[PDB]
């Protein structure tokens, strides 16, 4: 009951992204302790207003985990992440989403 | 059959001093959720249709009081004994607890507690079982419980009589949607590799329900035993995506194929063909 674990971030997309074709944008917050977290998924850095997110989880291990996403349309230069905070965090981590 | 299996309920109780706890729970059939628990008002949120099983109305809410009671007795109680128990606040509590039926139709039940995300306690033939990460901790504590009027033998009646029944009248309730084949779709990428004239190979699987699925990078019959599985990832709305890798030399790419096999198919797998020179 004294170590954290500092969460794992991946982001991945429903379809295989296609530019101007829409899509689902997934960020999947796992292996984390203790459960408080914050997650926002961005577009070109900014805070996506319409996601969903999972109610609170864990695995065997107890690690907690948390599945957020949105519809999203990828074009050819537009960026996309997923933004983390936690208290084994210094500042947000921010895991962008590549498509290849 | 295919589909979960099992079902188990599961609480996080985060205890930030000696007067602020919260309680989150919900209920699950495997990674499936099904129950979702209201703080608000201190009731089940039924995420199916046939979330309630062949469960009555009222057993229902004899189950909805007893949890809502036991989480808020827990958090004082445990609130209580923090100071005999020598707790540093803040802490966190997890439990699961439910039941699984095995091949040949026997159903085994299960209850384990947490407390900073390492193992404290369980429940085994009815009895508290303090783990040995918990230490003398889970010893006082199991010595403790067992104290409550009640609380044993209401847990040995959920554990070994309610949640069977529960549990297969929900899969058959659900099975609608608990045996759907949900065919996966499949592409390939490829990327980078820190050997000298190596790179990997992606072979993308998603959409595809239930969770069992076989993917495998291949030269004709051949399997490609260094092909690598990642994580199994969801997506929302009950299917999953997973991605097979393989490092291979540049000159040695040619002749790859990514195989995926799945319930959803019926024996027709999915068969993708690397091409080389950037030809996808
Ligand atoms: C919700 O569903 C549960 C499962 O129902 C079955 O499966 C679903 C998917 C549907 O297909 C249903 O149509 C189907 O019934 C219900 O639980 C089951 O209830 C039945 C009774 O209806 C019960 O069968 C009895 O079993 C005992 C033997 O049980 C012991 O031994 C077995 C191994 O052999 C062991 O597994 C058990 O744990 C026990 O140790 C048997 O003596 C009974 O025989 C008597 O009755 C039959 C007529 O039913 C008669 O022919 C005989 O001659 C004799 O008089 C009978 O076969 C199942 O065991 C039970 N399954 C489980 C896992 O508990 C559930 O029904 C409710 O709970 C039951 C425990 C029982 O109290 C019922 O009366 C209840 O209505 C149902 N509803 C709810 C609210 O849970
Ligand atoms: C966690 C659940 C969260 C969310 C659930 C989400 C969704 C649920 C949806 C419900 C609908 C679906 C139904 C399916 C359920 C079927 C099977 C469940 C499977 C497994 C459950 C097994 C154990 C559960 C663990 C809970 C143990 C509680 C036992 C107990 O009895 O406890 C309180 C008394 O609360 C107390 O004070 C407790 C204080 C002591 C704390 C220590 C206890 C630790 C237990 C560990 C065991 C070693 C009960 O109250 P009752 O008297 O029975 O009735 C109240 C008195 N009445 C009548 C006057 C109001
Ligand atoms: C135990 O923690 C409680 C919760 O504290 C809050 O939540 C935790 C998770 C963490 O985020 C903390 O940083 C938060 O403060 C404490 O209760 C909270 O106490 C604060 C004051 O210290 C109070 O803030 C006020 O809120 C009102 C409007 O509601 C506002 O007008 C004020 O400007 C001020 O912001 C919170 O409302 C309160 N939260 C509750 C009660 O849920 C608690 O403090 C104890 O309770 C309060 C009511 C006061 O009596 C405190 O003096 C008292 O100590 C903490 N208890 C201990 C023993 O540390
Ligand atoms: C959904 C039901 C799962 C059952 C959960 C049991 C929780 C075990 C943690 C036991 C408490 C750990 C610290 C004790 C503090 C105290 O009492 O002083
Ligand atoms: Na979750």
């Amino acid at each position: 009951p004294k170590i954290q674990r500092t969460p794992k971030i991946q982001v991945y997309s429903r379809h295989p992204a296609e530019n101007g074709k829409s899509n689902f944008l997934n960020c999947y917050v796992s292996g984390f302790h203790p459960s408080d977290i914050e997650v926002d998924l961005l577009k070109n850095g900014e805070r996506i207003e319409k996601v969903e997110h999972s109610d609170l989880s864990f695995s065997k291990d107890w690690s907690f985990y948390l599945l957020y996403y949105t519809e999203f349309t990828p074009t050819e230069k537009d960026e996309y992440a997923c933004r983390v905070n936690h208290v084994t965090l210094s500042q947000p981590k921010i895991v962008k989403w590549d498509r290849d | 059959f295919q589909g979960p299996t099992s079902f188990h309920v599961i609480q996080t109780s985060s205890f930030t001093n000696s007067t602020w706890a919260q309680t989150q729970g919900s209920g699950w059939l495997d990674d499936l959720q099904i129950h979702g628990w209201d703080s608000d008002s201190g009731t089940a949120i039924f995420l199916k249709p046939w979330s309630k099983g062949n469960f009555s109305d009222k057993e229902v809410a004899e189950l909805e009081e007893i949890f809502r009671v036991y989480i808020f007795g827990f958090a004082r109680e445990v609130q209580d004994f923090a100071g005999d128990f020598q707790m540093k606040y803040p802490f966190e509590i997890q439990g699961i607890a439910g039941c699984e039926l095995h091949s040949g139709g026997a159903i085994v039940s299960f209850l384990r507690g947490a407390l900073g995300g390492l193992d404290f306690l369980s429940v085994k033939n009815a009895s508290c079982v303090p783990s040995p990460e918990g230490g003398s901790r889970a010893q006082k504590f199991c010595a403790l419980i067992i104290q409550y009027q009640g609380i044993m033998e209401t847990v040995r009646i959920l554990l070994y009589e309610t949640c069977p029944r529960y549990l297969l009248g929900v899969l058959n309730a659900g099975k609608a949607d608990l045996q759907r084949q949900v065919k996966p779709e499949a592409w390939l990428s490829s990327g980078p590799s820190p050997g000298p004239g190596r790179l990997q190979l992606v072979c993308h699987v998603s959409g595809f329900y239930p969770k069992p699925v076989w993917v495998m990078w291949m030269r004709g019959e051949q399997e490609q035993q260094g092909t690598q599985l990642g994580d199994i990832l969801p997506n929302a709305n009950w299917t999953w995506y997973l991605r097979a890798t393989l490092d291979v030399a540049d000159g040695e790419a040619a002749g790859l194929s990514c195989r995926v096999k799945h319930s959803s198919l019926e024996g027709q797998d999915i068969i993708l063909y690397w091409r080389g020179s950037g030809l996808n």
